[PDB]
């Protein structure tokens, strides 16, 4: 491998500031430019600015309110973007990307999810979803878990620590009383459960919590 | 600044059909256009660089054509993994700019 | 190896260095200038060559002050170089014509 | 200091004077010509340099008679200068090759 | 001659909002656009030069962007002292020309 490493989330009180990072690995040339791109939920990609770390010059999108300052630490191959005096207009995902000086972004970070709110950080509760006593089984079977009452976004839900990709949906969170809620769903052959174990792992980057929860039949 | 227009905004196709995404730039930018794919909750991925040049790791299914102001990204025979947002991006003049996005719908 | 052949080689090396740095510095100067085209390294390198040779196709040129400053160094390096190859070719023809009269 | 090194320096001074006056006079000639772009002092100075070096990027050029007249003086000053640096580099190589055979 | 178009002619905004004035030139003029403010019964005052460069004495609140044919003057967070007419002006080609004017209304 992963060439750009960004933190998953930052919560910021309105008016405060925050310093996003982006550590690069792989080949680092002196010609390299690090770019930053803002994406509001359901909106498109918006170029914020660029820095060349070897020399230290940075240029910004003049067409938008200059909320940003770009810095870099040559020693640690890490680029910093300092967003200051944030409002809810500034809540978005912020990607960093690497450009070799040839005009295209070959590789991108996973992006950092910046939420501007006064509300407090809240880790989620993860509840199993197993079928009831009387649900009749098909050749498949559907399980899930209920990630309820967290703030801010996002959460990452995987199944069997990632080995279960075929058969998985994760629904968009709904917000209700400054607390987010979503659920995730998995489908496996009905034979394959519970004789083979099914666990959902829920990582909430903003609270640095990860939890597992296995899905067993209701006893 | 150069304005990249992506119309239409959604594209409905049937499976296995050929599909074409249009990028129009507000002035001539030669071949300095590049295409990205962004799946749901993913980050952008480079598909095509400099209008038509292939990226390794990217299906043969993806191609690009165009020069000047009209640019096209094409997918010979769509499939479900191709459902995503598709963005173009120019590097002819500072600053770099992005198209508004097109969703592929099967 | 006579002074004028090494000055020539020297200038060709020196010019290549100037072409390379010039590419890198042109891009550094021009990014941030809206409308600028001299903003990626491959084509700056082509630009620097067509600037040192004074061919001026006008496909690319700088629009900022320091880009233009960078451009001037490249033209002068370019012109001095190609001029020194000439002064070098002349000392050769002149030496070969003084042997051609005995002297 | 030998004649050819001072002619060179002289020409470089003289050329800089011509570049400066040329800037000022180009703007004076071109204002009042509809469509003219050679009409502010900073970019005339850049124009005069690219005219003396004969790089011709075609980003700026005169469209009036006296502007074009001004342009010709700059090209000829520019070309004569860079040519005199060459004639100067040749006398140097030629003197250094006549010491290199005893003479 | 270059024709500078300023539409719309009036701009109604609420206090503290961000406001943007559009200058479109009839051909590409690079960044040789400059912005003036003229309050009621006052003379014009320079706000922005060469599309985006700041003038000292002028609030941080004022910014400019653009190149070629599309130019924008912006005010992050309008206030009452900003009520005036706003003109653009090009110096790319002789003769200099002026935009028709936009009034800011709170």
């Amino acid at each position: 491998q992963v060439q750009l490493q960004q933190p998953g989330a930052e919560l910021v009180k309105p008016g405060a500031s925050v310093k996003l990072s982006c550590k690069a690995s792989g080949y680092t040339f002196t010609s390299d430019w690090i770019h930053w791109v803002k994406q509001r939920p359901g909106h498109g990609l918006e170029w914020i600015g660029e820095i060349i770390p070897s020399y230290g010059r940075a240029n910004y999108n003049e067409k938008i309110q200059k909320k940003a300052t770009l810095t870099a630490d040559k020693s640690s191959s890490t680029a910093f973007m300092q967003l200051s005096s944030l409002t809810s207009e500034d809540s978005a995902v912020y990607y960093c990307a690497r450009e070799r000086g040839d005009g295209y972004f070959a590789v991108w970070g996973a992006g950092t999810t910046v939420t501007v709110s006064s509300a407090k950080t809240t880790p989620p509760s993860v509840y199993p979803l197993a079928p009831g006593s009387a649900a009749q089984t098909n050749s498949m079977v559907t399980l899930g878990c209920l990630v309820k009452g967290y703030f801010p976004e996002p959460v990452t839900v995987t199944w069997n620590s990632g080995s279960l990709s075929s058969g998985v949906h994760t629904f968009p969170a709904v917000l209700q009383s400054d607390l987010y809620t979503l659920s995730s769903s998995v489908t496996v052959p009905s034979s394959s459960w519970p004789s083979e174990t099914v666990t959902c792992n829920v990582a909430h980057p903003a609270s640095s919590t990860k939890v597992d929860k296995k899905i067993v039949p209701r006893d | 600044d150069i304005l990249l227009t992506q119309s239409p905004a959604i594209l409905s196709v049937s499976p296995g059909e050929r599909v074409s995404f249009s990028c129009r730039a507000s002035q001539s930018i030669g071949t300095d256009i590049h295409w990205y794919q962004q799946r749901t909750n993913g980050s952008p991925r480079l598909l095509i660089k400099y209008a038509s040049e292939s990226i390794s790791g990217i299906p043969s299914r993806f191609s690009g054509s165009g020069s000047g102001t009209d640019f096209t990204l094409s997918i010979n025979s769509v499939e479900s993994e191709d459902i995503a947002n598709y963005y173009c991006q120019q590097s002819n003049r500072w600053p770099f700019t992005f198209g508004s996005g097109t969703k592929l719908e099967i | 190896s006579a002074l004028h052949w090494r000055a020539a080689g020297a200038a060709t090396v020196l010019l290549v260095i100037v072409l390379l740095a010039g590419s890198y510095l042109a891009v550094l100067a021009e990014r941030g200038a809206p409308g600028a085209q001299l903003i990626t390294y491959p084509r700056a390198l082509w630009w620097s060559v067509e600037t040192a040779t004074t061919v001026g196709y006008g496909d690319l040129y700088p629009v900022t002050l320091w880009g233009r400053c960078v451009a001037v160094v490249v033209m002068v390096a370019g012109i001095t170089s190609f001029g020194l190859v000439t002064a070098a070719l002349a000392t050769w023809f002149v030496g070969r014509e003084q042997e051609r009269r005995g002297h």
